[PDB]
């Protein structure tokens, strides 16, 4: 009866706050993770390019 | 919702002005009727926008024609000057 | 001119009735409580359905019975030969409910 | 009653609303996160690429 | 919602799978699988489901539902099995129903389905399809779906339409394959569903799909060759559903934030030309909404359209069009600033542009350009009476007097306005 009139609001508010906070912390971790994975691929390129330096020599 | 309130107000004022204009035009109304013909679109807003533009150029031509008769008074003065020798 | 006259009249009237509502905190459905004759509520239901067809948005537009202690207003169904006497009797005031 | 069934079908209607707009905003927020990830990764990988170019 | 009611009535009854516990007709070994971890709510069961690795999930159930020809029970069995796929927050994550031994089970098994849109085959196939956009797998052959009738059948015509439309909304997530399918003729199919009249929800999800496409600047350049934005403004005008407006506002924001080249991205002015949406934005300004994103977006729209009008506020483009005879309803023609200040620029050497307009009066009979020229001359004389004297030397007053009798009545009134401007001190 009158009880749905606040349950509507509470469910919507939870569904909004949870995903907003999720995105904030996700970006916070993801910036760092992007740096480290980029560096990992970078050093892999270093290794294989040392290999074709040797082949070229 | 006072935004809807005072836009209702300004359409009212514009309609009052054109009503005064028509009273000066002494053109009677006919009252065709068909009382239920009020629809529910947002097109009413730009329709009355077109109408307020319309009587804006009515005001423009009003000032133009009164200034034009102002000039024409000196024009008649000039032709009277031409008449005398 | 006259059609737009009556149009704008109806517009300000309905906007005034919209002011006469309860804006929920954010619920997109307005909530109101209106006296309705017990002999026309089905006509009101038909009007609500008409609102549904004339604005197709799968909107229910529900009207529900509820009871209160507040005093209802009094109404009289007059006609051509009964309206003048109703004006005469009501010029002196209005009595309690079901008088 | 008739009004009782109206109340119950209202309950399912507002649950349907809740899930609709809630899923909507969820995808909105997730998408925004995706583009911010894309731009940040682009910046950092660009700096790494530059340093690679000078070394090579 | 067909799918919602179908799932609800599915949840009201459980199949007697135990009768075929070791029957190859129905789940000789998968019955023991579904017996295990019946408490699917428990996260311990979630993280121990990977112990199977998919040797039964999506490896024994696969090519076994087709074996069960009895539709009445296999529908319930498959949907109960893939209810896990239905919720699937991260319980799949990186394809926990792995079955790495053969990749035929994982990606390309969708081909036999996409048929029988009534025993839930097509909806289940769509759900299986929708497991790579935001998941740890990728379909090698994008043409095996992009030219398939699982979306060409729903392009016409009906809850299934918006159900598969939502699945397609889930599809458009990453530019790599979005661009690939945009290079196909499916763009024209999107245009076709734009043109036909259908439900408001279908249009809504379609504008959301346009939002999904908006993320790629090069795709925006590709689609710039169409008149989609006029259609966007039209649908904004005709309907107001308080989220379609949000999506359209965000779409314009993303269009004009991804402006790789403003010189070719003329939408900033073309949207204005094909529809004066700024009045709609002003109207939306008056209403306060609980979403601050809307206020930020409308502010961004207002300011960027402001410097759009500033970009269109120039004198050299007007002169270039004057030489070419193109006399439209340009913003400079309605620009009060232009007439107030840059009218001195129109005092050229020999007034060649004004002379060209004078020639256009007697050669061009087009009502529109004549109205533009008449108003321009009227403003020019309004801001430079000696120019009016030069016009009277050229005899242009009698020329406009000839033009008052043109077959286009509004052109007669425009020439009348120009004449009225000519009558100061005259």
């Amino acid at each position: 009866s009158q009880t749905q009139g606040i349950q509507q609001l509470l469910q919507a508010e939870k569904r909004a706050a949870e995903k907003v906070a999720d995105a904030r912390k996700r970006k916070a971790r993801r910036l760092k993770q992007a740096k480290e994975e980029a560096q990992m691929e970078v050093e892999q390129y270093r290794r294989e390019r040392e290999q074709e330096f040797q082949s070229k020599q | 919702f006072v935004n809807e309130v005072r836009r209702c107000e300004e359409m009212d004022r514009k309609l009052r002005f054109v009503e005064k204009e028509i009273r000066k035009a002494n053109i009677p109304i006919m009252d065709t009727g068909e009382n239920p013909e009020v629809p529910f679109p947002r097109d009413m807003i730009d329709l009355e926008a077109n109408f307020e533009k319309i009587e804006n150029e009515l005001k423009e031509i009003n000032t133009n024609q009164e200034a034009l008769k102002r000039n024409f008074l000196e024009l008649t003065e000039l032709k009277f000057i031409l008449r005398k020798t | 001119i006259r059609v737009w006259f009556i149009k704008v009249r109806k517009m300000k009237a309905i906007y005034h009735t919209l002011n006469l509502c309860n804006i929920d905190v954010t619920q997109k459905c307005l909530i109101a409580e209106v006296w309705c004759p017990v002999t026309d509520l089905d006509s009101i239901q038909f009007a609500l359905r008409r609102g549904t067809e004339h604005s197709g948005s799968t909107v229910p537009s529900i009207l529900n019975r509820m009871q209160t202690n507040q005093t209802p207003p009094t109404y009289n169904k007059t006609n051509k030969f009964t309206h003048g006497f109703q004006n005469i009797v009501d010029a002196y005031g209005i009595g309690t409910y079901r008088e | 009653a008739l009004s009782d069934a109206d109340v119950q079908k209202q309950i399912k209607h507002m649950m349907a609303f809740i899930e609709q707009e809630a899923n909507e905003k969820a995808e909105e927020i997730d998408a925004k996160a995706e583009e911010e990830f894309n731009i940040e990764k682009g910046r950092l990988v660009q700096t790494q690429r530059l340093k690679i170019m000078e070394y090579y | 919602n067909i799918i919602a009611a179908k799932a609800a009535e599915v949840r009201a009854n459980k199949v007697n799978w135990q009768s075929y516990l070791q029957g190859q007709m129905i789940s000789a070994e998968d019955c023991e699988f579904i017996q295990r971890f019946e408490m699917k709510r428990s996260s311990e069961d979630k993280q121990e489901m990977l112990q199977t690795e998919g040797s039964q999930c999506a490896k024994t159930f696969i090519n076994l539902m087709t074996h069960i020809s009895k539709e009445q029970t296999v529908q319930y069995i498959l949907t109960m099995v893939d209810d896990m796929l239905q919720e699937n927050h991260q319980r799949v994550s990186i394809f926990f129903d792995y079955a790495k031994r053969s990749k035929s089970t994982a990606w390309p098994y969708f081909l036999p389905m996409l048929n029988r849109q009534d025993p839930f085959t097509v909806h289940m196939a769509a759900r299986i399809i929708a497991k790579l956009a935001a998941w740890g797998k990728e379909l090698m052959e994008g043409s095996d779906l992009n030219y398939y009738f699982n979306w060409i059948k729903t392009q016409l015509s009906s809850q299934y339409v918006q159900c598969v439309a939502g699945c397609l909304q889930l599809m458009l997530r990453v530019n790599e394959y979005r661009f690939a399918w945009v290079e196909a003729d499916g763009v024209n199919c999107i245009m076709g569903v734009l043109s036909n009249k259908c439900g408001f929800q279908l249009q809504y999800q379609m504008i959301f799909s346009i939002w999904l496409l908006a993320f790629s600047p090069q795709m925006c350049e590709h689609l710039r060759r169409y008149n989609i934005i006029p259609v966007l403004s039209d649908i904004l005008q005709e309907s107001v559903k308080e989220k379609v407006t949000r999506i359209i506002l965000a779409a314009f924001r993303n269009f004009l934030e991804k402006s790789t080249e403003r010189e070719t991205r003329q939408e900033y002015a073309l949207a204005m030309i094909q529809c004066k949406v700024l009045k709609q934005l002003e109207n939306l300004e008056q209403q306060k909404y609980d979403d601050e994103d809307i206020s930020e977006d409308i502010k961004f729209l207002l300011e960027k359209l402001g410097e759009s009008v500033q970009d269109l506020s120039s004198f050299d483009e007007y002169s270039s069009e004057l030489k070419s005879g193109r006399l439209e309803w340009s913003p400079v023609h309605k620009s009060e600033k232009f007439w107030r200040e840059n009218a001195v620029r129109l005092n050229e050497k020999n007034y060649e542009l004004l002379k060209i307009l004078t020639k256009l009066l007697e050669v061009s009979d087009d009502p529109q350009v004549l109205a533009v020229a008449a108003h321009d001359v009227g403003e020019y004389v309004r801001h430079y009476p000696r120019g009016k004297r030069v016009i009277e030397q050229l005899g242009g007053k009698q020329l406009v007097m000839n033009h008052m009798h043109h077959e286009d009545q509004q052109v007669r009134y425009n020439a009348l306005l120009a004449v009225q401007k000519l009558m100061v001190h005259n």
